[PDB]
């Protein structure tokens, strides 16, 4: 019956270590 | 005989020499134009380049 | 005309100026007809019918000819046709249960020879006819096999 | 496993016969089509002549 | 990959067949619903916290929509209004009939068939979540996780489904085939969950 | 060796094969498809170091994109301002509830499917660095690794996978050389790992 | 017109196949033919003693 | 055109086999001959297809009577021509291998 | 041997083919690329020494061009102005992560993937020398040394790979034969190492 | 990037303990 969901994460992107 | 079976790259190899046969159908003439054509061109290519 | 237009390389007199030709009268045609190579009729085309009932599908004898099995079920899976044409042509195949009932048809497909030389349909049934129809001006038929399975007894 | 049938053995148009047992290259029904050594091939068409009475 | 590419990677490995392409979607469909059948359940099934509310007096609580199974490094939590929270802990039913009556907050509970059990029986509503197992239908995701990460083991299961309708043998072969593909995803998925962990004994 | 001369060599290998080349690519890019699906990564997947900032109040974060696994001797890393970093410590979820409200910076966390999660919740903007194992597809490198280290296996795979829809029974064949390339793969990256290294206990 | 515009010192550089078509008229059929003829002469010529 | 290549009857005759694609490594010639002659290959898809031919090479018999070429497809064809004073051909024969299914 | 006598070798062994010569060269060049990859690297695959220059705040160094392994007998060496050096220790990138920012020359160091790191981070500019393994094309030698040393190894696995295509049985055969031949040069290696060697306990 | 080789030792040639 009663079951509901959380939101997803909002911020989602990681970046990088440049070569 | 109708026509070798040839494509854009078919090249002097497909070409059988007695293809066009005497009681052959007219409208198969064009194709046959055709496929002389492609081949002169990549024989022409490939030792011109 | 264009290259569209019919007629064969050789003016239809000159071919066999040695022996002569069936000339048709055809009551809904104005002027007598000869037979061609070609086959277009006058312009219009000609549909050709292949037919055959109850295939030989069993078991082979050790000769190596296969002979007729009327007591077990059978599953098809696949035919291969071995022509020399290019062009398209419709594929028919029919079931019946056992030999007191009728031919009832399914329409497997259409085989472009250049493309492919299979086609695949699943059915099971006591016995197996295929039809082949075609309006082309070249259709010639070398072989063609079949591959199944026995699927248990036959009932009715 | 296959059945391979094979045409061009010269059997023909069987009509009268079982189909079940008529042997491969043989047809129980059908038109426009004649037996050769080469198969099961299509026969011709037809032109017009200039007789006309 | 994606449901087009399964699709005519399923016809092309099957022996170039070209005339069916419904049966193969439906025996992909067919083989989704079957492996979530068996015992295994891997990583991307996990869900997300799921929270349900209770009236007072009703100690049943329904199972969440396509509950698999729980997930043991997870827990029953009751959150309390201000925002804390207890685990609640799981035992048999006949080991928690002497609660019957004694009266407080939820302490303990049971997994019956269709049911979880709150057996310190609330007086007042109460709130609690949990993470656990569901069947993918019922996730909330854009694309079936099975599609990305389990795609060649699809494949191969189809395949056998299809010959063996046929009834070829070849079907043996790619039930070997599949049955390799998992055992290997069930060593990725137990790499995956050990990595960058110590174990300490006490 | 190139995208070229695997066409090539996998052309002349399967039998001097001339008419069909799409086909070699399309089972060519399932191939490694299929090799980064399985449990052994190779060292040449391995990533750059990559950092994430996150807002206060989130404890999720969300997976790189295409992680495979955390990278055993390697760990996450948060790097305060001042340039200082402690490394944070994996747990399972169970374990990391005493901390709920304790109040920090954060000094746990837990993977469970898609996301970390940093217990000790920041109440300030953070930054965390993780070194992981990604698919090539993903990496930022000029060629595709596989093909420069790995090019036997890759042909090997390939060829199983056209012959298979052929039915001819060298597959078998294929896909047993196949299985000990990766048999001698699996041996160097042991070897390159554990070269000029010694161990004492304690 | 579907003919290429050719001159006695044509190279076989051009033909473009698909020429002759099948609405093309039969009575450039020769023409057609006849380029085909000068561009292969030359080649020979030009590649070959 | 479209030599007999496939299996081998009992009664040790060969048969044509239309299913499956074949492999030629090499073709042996018992000729009487001594001078040189050419020899072309070709293959073809299946039977509606056209001839397609490749030089193979120049065969000496004094110096060998063997030929090695590497090819795949449905059916096979060879042609011979020779501008010599003799030339006499007794016999010849093909290694080949089964190479998966013909499709078109 | 040289790479005539090889070819004309691989031909005679083959069956007496005469009209291939530029299948056998490429399968020729292509089997010395697949020995490469493999785990067993010989002697004769061992480098000079190589030294790096490096600018003042990097503490990673590029993999040099055709690295395989490093040599275990051997170490990477910091050479100092002076002519001076000392010899840098190998751990793992976890271990290493107590010394960011504590100041000095350098002393540790470990490889992640293409890179090697000098954690003791210089504020000067360097100089390290090593030695390693690398692939054949990269030395600096003036005949491939593999055509000198393992000319019987390379016929047989040309005459496989030749063979295989053919779909000839008897390519198990000469897969063998290069079996037994590593087989040997293994042990042929290991009794070139250790002759005139002393093993003292302590 | 930077990796540099050393030029080889130039003494190449030993002799021989006659019989």
């Amino acid at each position: 019956y009663d079951w509901g969901r959380p939101v997803k994460p909002v911020g989602s992107d990681w970046s990088t270590d440049t070569p | 005989m109708a026509l070798e079976t040839w494509d854009a790259n078919s090249t002097p190899a497909t070409l059988n020499t007695a293809w066009p046969e005497a009681t052959d159908p007219l409208n198969k003439g064009d194709d046959h134009i055709r496929l002389l054509k492609t081949v002169v061109v990549n024989f022409w290519n490939k030792v011109f380049d | 005309g264009g290259w569209e237009s019919t007629g064969l390389w050789q003016a239809d007199e000159d071919v066999a100026k040695y022996a002569p030709v069936l000339h048709y009268s055809f009551r809904d045609v104005p002027k007598l007809l000869a037979p061609t190579p070609q086959a277009l009729f006058i312009d219009e085309e000609i549909e050709a019918v292949w037919e055959r009932e109850d295939i030989v599908i069993g078991s082979i004898s050790r000769d190596g000819v296969p002979y007729q099995d009327y007591e077990r079920n059978k599953s098809v899976s696949s035919i291969s046709f071995d022509v020399d044409t290019t062009e398209p042509f419709d594929v028919y195949i029919g079931y019946k249960g056992s030999l007191e009932d009728s031919v009832e048809w399914e329409f497997a497909g259409t085989v472009n020879p250049m493309e492919d030389k299979r086609l695949f349909c699943l059915l099971t049934a006591g016995l197996f006819s295929m039809r082949i129809i075609s309006k082309a001006q070249t259709f010639i038929l070398r072989s063609y096999k079949i591959t199944y399975e026995f699927a248990g007894e036959m009932w009715s | 496993m296959e059945v391979t049938h094979k045409q061009f053995d010269l059997s023909g148009f069987l009509p009268d016969q079982a189909p079940d047992t008529l042997k491969s290259g043989a047809i129980s029904r059908g038109f426009n089509v004649k037996p050769t050594i080469l198969g099961w091939e299509k026969s011709g068409g037809f032109r017009e002549t200039n007789t006309a009475p | 990959m994606d449901k087009a590419t399964l699709v005519k990677t399923i016809a092309y490995r099957m022996g170039n067949v070209k005339g069916q392409d419904t049966a193969i979607d439906f025996e992909l469909a067919l083989s989704i619903e079957r492996l979530e059948g068996q015992e295994f359940v891997p990583w991307f099934l996990l869900s997300e916290n799921n929270f349900f509310e209770g009236t007072a007096q009703e100690n049943r609580i329904p199972v969440p929509r396509g509950f698999i199974r729980e997930y043991e490094e997870g827990s029953l939590y009751l959150r309390r209004v201000a925002g804390t929270g207890k685990c609640l802990i799981k035992k048999s039913q006949d080991q928690l009939l002497k609660y019957e009556g004694m009266t407080g907050e939820p302490s303990h509970y049971s997994l019956t068939n269709q049911y979880f059990r709150i057996y310190p029986v609330p007086q007042e509503d109460f709130k609690v979540e949990l993470l656990f197992y569901r069947k993918s239908s019922t996730l909330n995701v854009e694309d079936n996780p099975w599609y990305e990460y389990a795609a060649e083991l699809l494949v191969a299961e189809t395949i056998w489904a299809m010959l063996s309708a046929r009834r070829d043998k070849m079907a043996d072969y790619w039930k070997s085939v599949a049955a390799d593909q998992m055992r290997r995803l069930t060593i990725l998925d137990a790499e995956r969950r050990l990595a960058n962990q110590e174990i300490f004994m006490g």
